[PDB]
């Protein structure tokens, strides 16, 4: 029983699993580490480069770099290393026996899809592989075929509306405001408290701090007044070396750059304004449904209170007669993969696979013919 | 199936 | 190509002296004129439909002469006394003729119960009225018509003898008056009930005309009799509405009139009729297990010169070049001792 | 472990009742507003002297 | 600033123009969109077909206010039926506004409207559906000539090929007592095992079928033969003034569509060309083969 | 243990919320029927004229 | 809102073969069908009007089955022989049936001078034909 | 719309309205009424 493989890639996270399963088998960060210190211990285990979950264990002696930034790959060799580690070390399955399903950002340059297809057929001898949109699969995971979806990952944020299973290409909006930039901003605003983080491992530590002790304020000025006038909004984080820091005021300051990019100084508008503009670009007749179905996707939208603030900010710009509701599934981190696990399981999808033999007469552009 | 039918 | 005409221009015109209930009555009685126009039963005004305004003071709403049923608006209609004199004139420039009102007045002096009168001149109704037999109970609509009275009409209702003869022969409890060789007259406590009876008479008249055309003779029609069973039409209009409580109770013609009048409101006829039963369209609800419920229900001054800064640093650097010796500032306490 | 999975399943069961009751309240709002404007028209007709 | 346009009206054809204006304003199929997931394909197809037939029946002048109802059996699960709400005219019938009720008139799905179902109009359809399991669509209609032919002693004489194609026809006497339960049993034996067309005495016509198009075909042939018989016997007034042809040896005379699909499909071609955007599935969506 | 305790927090909060919204919608229906009767008697009083 | 259908569209196809003044006379038949739709006489598909093309070799033009009278065009007509077999089908993707042509074929086999045949099923003519007086 | 949509039994009247739209009956204009009587111009309108 040959089953398809679903591999979801994003800048900072790679997931993989068999089609038709509830859970992905492998989840690990998309990191590549190379040793930085002088290695002098003859006879014990050293390697040229560490990748995946093993590299995150040895952050002290490694320089950690990401192959993908902003949804665009920078070094393809590191991407090959991650794919090889996923196919061999994590799942222990042959890549040339089972078909593989791949996802990417909607708006992207020409060369990315062609290079990805060329590498996936030539290196691993994949009999069939298909490319799909991430946000469309997230909407399929929610199980409604219509509505506007917001997927904000660690690489890039994008809102696409899908009506009757079609994503309108003109109404797609993309904003380069992700969680890694929020991590950098949190590091910059933690500088003024007296704690200094400069290395890449300290960036991962700051990211863990952001994941554990951040939340979204309903009213920004009132929360500033409360945090200035009282010490109730203070939590203590415990560093891996035993030191204790107090996060204090900054907890609602780092995620607020999502709504106001003037803190980062970005020219573009907020994420809620981006969603509102994407709704404005569509036809009037469907706008009701676009205001009726909106789901949140991505790990960046796991900040507490994101749904209430999003609903309030959309309702502020919306007409008074419109009804605004926001859907937030609890498993919004892994929705995209779940959608892939739906899409490969259908009986009409076996003809949707790209043929290995057809690529021989077509070439690397074949995906633009079929997808 | 019928979105494959006319295009893509 | 613009056959839409606003039926309620009372607020726009603002040039009339309306009574306590004219705002509802005028629209209500223009709606039936529009419905008579749409069904095509009458197009040229022969004073078909008349309304009674109030019981304390007998004023009656009638249509102006020379105005087609398509052109009838609520403000264009006029109100007159029982004698026929004009009390208040509508916003229509036409000569006033109340000749055909008198027959309607012959109804109003007899029965205080009736409030609206409709006269029909359709070919089927006139065929049944001119027929030797009356409305034969050969159809379900004719059974729903009910009892009726026949009277010979001769063109005048102005002398007292004809009026008292009509009031005597009409009877205390009769709803339909058939004028021989002239047509039918429907009496109504409410406009909806009278329009209901008008519709049922028209349907039964067409049915009788077709039936007696089809078969030579009455005996071939094997007609049933209303009298033998004597039903009270109980059990009609069983209702299971969700917004209101389920009751059988309804008037004779409300439910049919509400749908027609909402039809009229949908296109753009700005009617002022109040619906007893409000209607809302809403999107349907889902109970698939897939659906997830929603979570909720200066530093720098404004005016300055960079050239000032450049000239200042040139002044300092000039003193650096000259190397002029100068002591620092001295305290005023040390200035005292010198 | 057991009480955690119990409580989460209870939350998942309760959400649908939450959403259904909210929808029922919104429909009662709509029926409220229709008759509010209806009484507006009726008292506009009644107020004239 | 502008109301939706109204087509100009003939002196005797005002309400046909009214219906076609209303149909171009309000589409008969409004379930398309976010409501596509709410209903499965099989039930949505029946809802679209029934709403389209309601619009068609209002266009042809066969509608008698709200007094008549047309019912279809839902193939999904068992003993579920569709009916128009009581209070809504034939011209505003849309796909989503149809109300699903089970046997004996209890409401299962409320529909998009606030109105409730009048069970008194559903008693006859409940009796017909309980009589025969193969019957799926029941159309109760009232044409002006139909009451004239139903009031006849002789009934529908087989003097036309349209009356010949109907076959054996049943007659239900108009008791008028409005009995609570005996009406169902009387109707149940008075249809018999196989009778496509029933003519109610002094009331109207009703046609049954296992499909929508076949029932519409039978009711159309019945109306046409009704007009033929009315005019012919109006001229005749006696058997010596007409010639009657016997049916028994008149009858001696991808896979294609079933019975009655041509007339229905042509009339939805009218409705789509008129602007109703029904979305009815077509066996042949295009009239002409595409150019090379 | 912390995660189960968070689940219990959510359980009790939404359990109170459903009761509040249910009694509110019951109130709304209760006096909606009252103005439904009152508009009808006003229109009947107009009909009596 | 689809607009009115053009009656002459045989220039668009330019694939069927034409014999003598067929380019004209085909259109004539279409006009007749349109005229029926203007009078309410017939709006459902049947073998109403057939036309003989030429006096020789017995070629006839009939309407396709299942096509309403409003949508008949010039290029949608079907050319058959006396036996009813299809010789040159039109530009209409519908199944072909010629069982109703046989009576018209008998009439054509009777009279060589007769060229055009019109059949109607309206209530007035049907009542007159059912009537023994005629 | 050059042509109005047609009723099942009222197509000829619909074409009459369409031809009323396309061709006005008051063909006489200021320049086109030269050497023409006034009473005849009034009567042609009615006819
Ligand atoms: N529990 C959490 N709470 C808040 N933020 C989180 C949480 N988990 C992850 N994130 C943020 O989401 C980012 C990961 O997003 P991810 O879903 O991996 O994007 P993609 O899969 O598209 O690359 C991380 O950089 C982190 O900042």
């Amino acid at each position: 029983d040959i089953a398809a493989l679903v591999v979801d890639n994003g800048s900072g996270m790679c997931k993989a699993g068999f089609a038709g399963d509830d859970a992905p088998r492998a989840v690990f960060p998309s990191i590549v580490g190379r040793p930085r210190h002088q290695g002098v211990m003859v006879g014990m285990g050293q390697k040229d480069s560490y990748v995946g979950d093993e590299a995150q264990s040895k952050r002290g002696i490694l320089t950690l770099k990401y192959p993908i930034e902003h949804g665009i790959v920078t070094n393809w060799d590191d991407m090959e290393k991650i794919w090889h580690h996923t196919f061999y070390n994590e799942l222990r399955v042959a890549p040339e026996e089972h078909p593989v399903l791949l996802t990417e950002a909607p708006l992207n340059p020409k060369a990315n899809r062609e290079k990805m297809t060329q590498i996936m057929f030539e290196t691993f001898n994949t009999p069939a592989m298909y490319v799909a949109i991430q946000a469309v699969l997230s909407l399929y995971a929610s199980g409604r075929t219509t509505g506007i979806v917001m997927d904000s990952g660690d690489g890039v944020t994008h809102t696409v509306p899908i009506y009757e299973g079609y994503a309108l290409p003109h109404a797609i909006l993309r904003l380069d405001l992700a969680g890694r930039d929020l991590t950098d901003y949190l590091m910059k605003i933690l500088t003024e408290r007296g704690y200094s983080f400069t290395t890449t491992a300290e960036r991962e530590i700051v990211r863990d701090i952001k994941e554990k002790l951040c939340y979204v304020a309903l009213d920004f000025e009132q929360e500033m007044a409360t945090a200035a006038s009282s010490s109730s909004l203070e939590k203590s984080y415990e560093l891996p070396d035993g030191q204790v820091i107090t996060i204090g005021n900054e907890r609602f300051r780092c995620p607020e750059a999502l709504f106001q990019p003037s803190f980062l100084g970005m020219e573009s508008c907020g994420i809620h304004e981006t969603t509102f503009n994407s709704i404005m670009k569509c036809d009037v007749d469907i706008r009701k449904d676009l205001y009726a179905n909106t789901v949140l996707s991505g790990g960046t939208t796991m900040y507490p209170g994101i749904a209430d603030r999003m609903q309030k900010e959309i309702t502020a710009l919306a007409p008074s007669t419109m009804k605004i509701k926001i859907i937030a599934p609890p498993e919004r981190k892994y929705s995209v993969w779940i959608g892939g696990s739906i899409l490969a399981s259908l009986s009409t999808f076996q003809q949707m696979w790209i043929s290995k033999q057809e690529y021989d007469e077509s070439g690397p552009s074949i995906v633009h013919r079929k997808c | 199936q019928e979105q494959f039918k006319k295009g893509k | 190509f613009s056959m839409m005409t606003p039926i309620n221009d009372l607020h726009t015109a603002d040039s009339l002296n309306l009574a306590k209930g004219e705002r509802l009555m005028r629209c209500k009685i223009s709606s039936v004129y529009r419905l008579l126009d749409l069904y095509g039963w009458a197009q040229l005004s022969d004073t078909y439909v008349t309304l009674r305004v109030s019981k304390e003071q007998d004023h009656f709403l009638i249509s102006p002469k020379g105005v087609s049923c398509s052109e009838v608006t609520a403000s264009s209609l006029i109100k007159v006394n029982i004698l026929g004199e004009v009390v208040e004139k509508g916003s229509s420039c036409f000569p006033v003729d109340t000749t055909g009102f008198c027959l309607h007045s012959a109804i109003y002096a007899a029965r205080p119960d009736v409030r609206c009168i409709i006269h029909l001149h359709t070919p089927a109704t006139a065929a049944v009225s001119a027929m030797k037999w009356g409305l034969l109970p050969v159809s379900h609509n004719a059974l729903l018509v009910g009892d009726m009275a026949y009277f010979d009409f001769n063109g005048e209702m102005e002398q007292e003898a004809d009026r008292i003869n009509l009031q005597k022969c009409l009877g205390p409890t009769c709803k339909i008056l058939v004028l021989r060789n002239h047509g039918v007259v429907a009496l109504g406590d409410t406009v909806e009930e009278a329009f209901y009876k008008v519709f049922h008479l028209q349907a039964a008249c067409e049915i009788q005309v077709s039936a007696l055309s089809s078969a030579g003779g009455v005996e071939n029609l094997i007609l049933l009799e209303q009298e033998k069973h004597r039903p009270h039409e109980v059990g009609s209009v069983q209702w299971a509405g969700s917004t209101f409580g389920p009751m059988q109770k309804s008037r004779l013609g409300e439910h049919e009139f509400e749908a027609l009048m909402r039809m009229l409101d949908n296109l753009g006829y700005r009617t002022g009729y109040p619906y007893r039963y409000p209607l809302v369209q809403e999107k349907t609800k889902h109970k698939s297990e897939v659906e997830i419920p929603a979570t909720v229900t200066q530093f720098v001054p404004l005016y300055t010169d960079p050239q000032e800064v450049l000239d200042m640093r040139n002044k300092i650097r000039e003193q650096n070049r000259q190397d002029v010796k100068s002591a620092g500032p001295q305290s005023q306490l040390l200035a005292s001792v010198i | 472990e057991t009480r955690a999975e119990f409580a989460e399943r209870s939350v998942a069961k309760l959400e649908k009742t939450i959403d259904d009751l909210e929808d029922k309240l919104k429909c009662t709002k709509e029926e409220h507003l229709c008759t509010q404007r209806m009484l507006d028209q009726t008292l506009l007709d009644l107020n004239e002297m | 600033t502008n109301v939706p346009n109204v087509y100009p009206a003939a002196p005797q054809g005002g309400m046909a123009a009214l219906n076609m204006s209303l149909g171009m304003v309000t589409p008969v199929n409004d379930l398309r969109g976010s409501d596509s997931i709410a209903y499965d394909k099989g039930e949505k197809l029946l809802r679209c077909k029934l709403a389209a037939l309601y619009r068609l029946a209002d266009l042809f002048g066969w509608s008698h206010l709200i007094y008549n109802h047309i019912t279809t059996r839902v193939s999904s699960e068992q003993e579920h039926f569709l009916i128009v709400p009581f209070g809504l005219l034939y011209s505003e019938v849309t796909a989503s506004s149809l109300v699903k009720i089970n046997l004996q008139g209890d409401v299962v799905d409320r529909g998009s409207t606030n109105l409730g179902v009048n069970q008194a109009g559903f008693t006859l359809h409940s009796a017909v559906y309980a009589a025969r399991p193969d019957v799926k669509c029941v159309v109760h209609i009232h044409t002006p000539a139909g009451a004239a032919v139903s009031a006849m002693k002789c009934g529908l004489l087989p003097i036309s090929p349209e009356a010949l194609s109907l076959g054996e026809v049943a007659y239900h006497d108009y008791h008028g007592i409005l009995v609570d339960e005996e009406e169902k049993v009387l109707i149940q034996k008075n249809l018999g095992p196989k009778s496509k067309v029933l003519i109610l005495r002094n009331h109207g016509l009703v046609s049954v079928g296992e499909s929508v198009e076949e029932a519409f075909y039978y009711i159309h042939n019945l109306v046409v033969a009704c007009e033929i018989q009315v005019r012919t016997l109006a001229s005749a007034g006696g058997p010596d003034n007409l010639v009657l042809l016997d049916p028994g040896k008149y009858k001696a005379k991808p896979p294609a569509w079933q019975i009655g699909e041509q007339e229905f499909e042509a009339l939805m071609r009218m409705l789509d060309n008129l602007g109703y955007r029904t979305g009815y599935p077509y066996r042949y969506p295009a009239l002409r083969e595409k150019s090379k | 243990e912390t995660r189960a305790e968070f689940a219990e927090r959510s359980v009790t909060k939404l359990e109170k919320s459903i009761d509040d919204l249910e009694e509110k919608v019951a109130h709304a229906k209760e006096e909606n029927l009252s103005m439904h009767q009152m508009l009808d008697q006003t229109l009947l009083e107009l009909n009596n004229m």
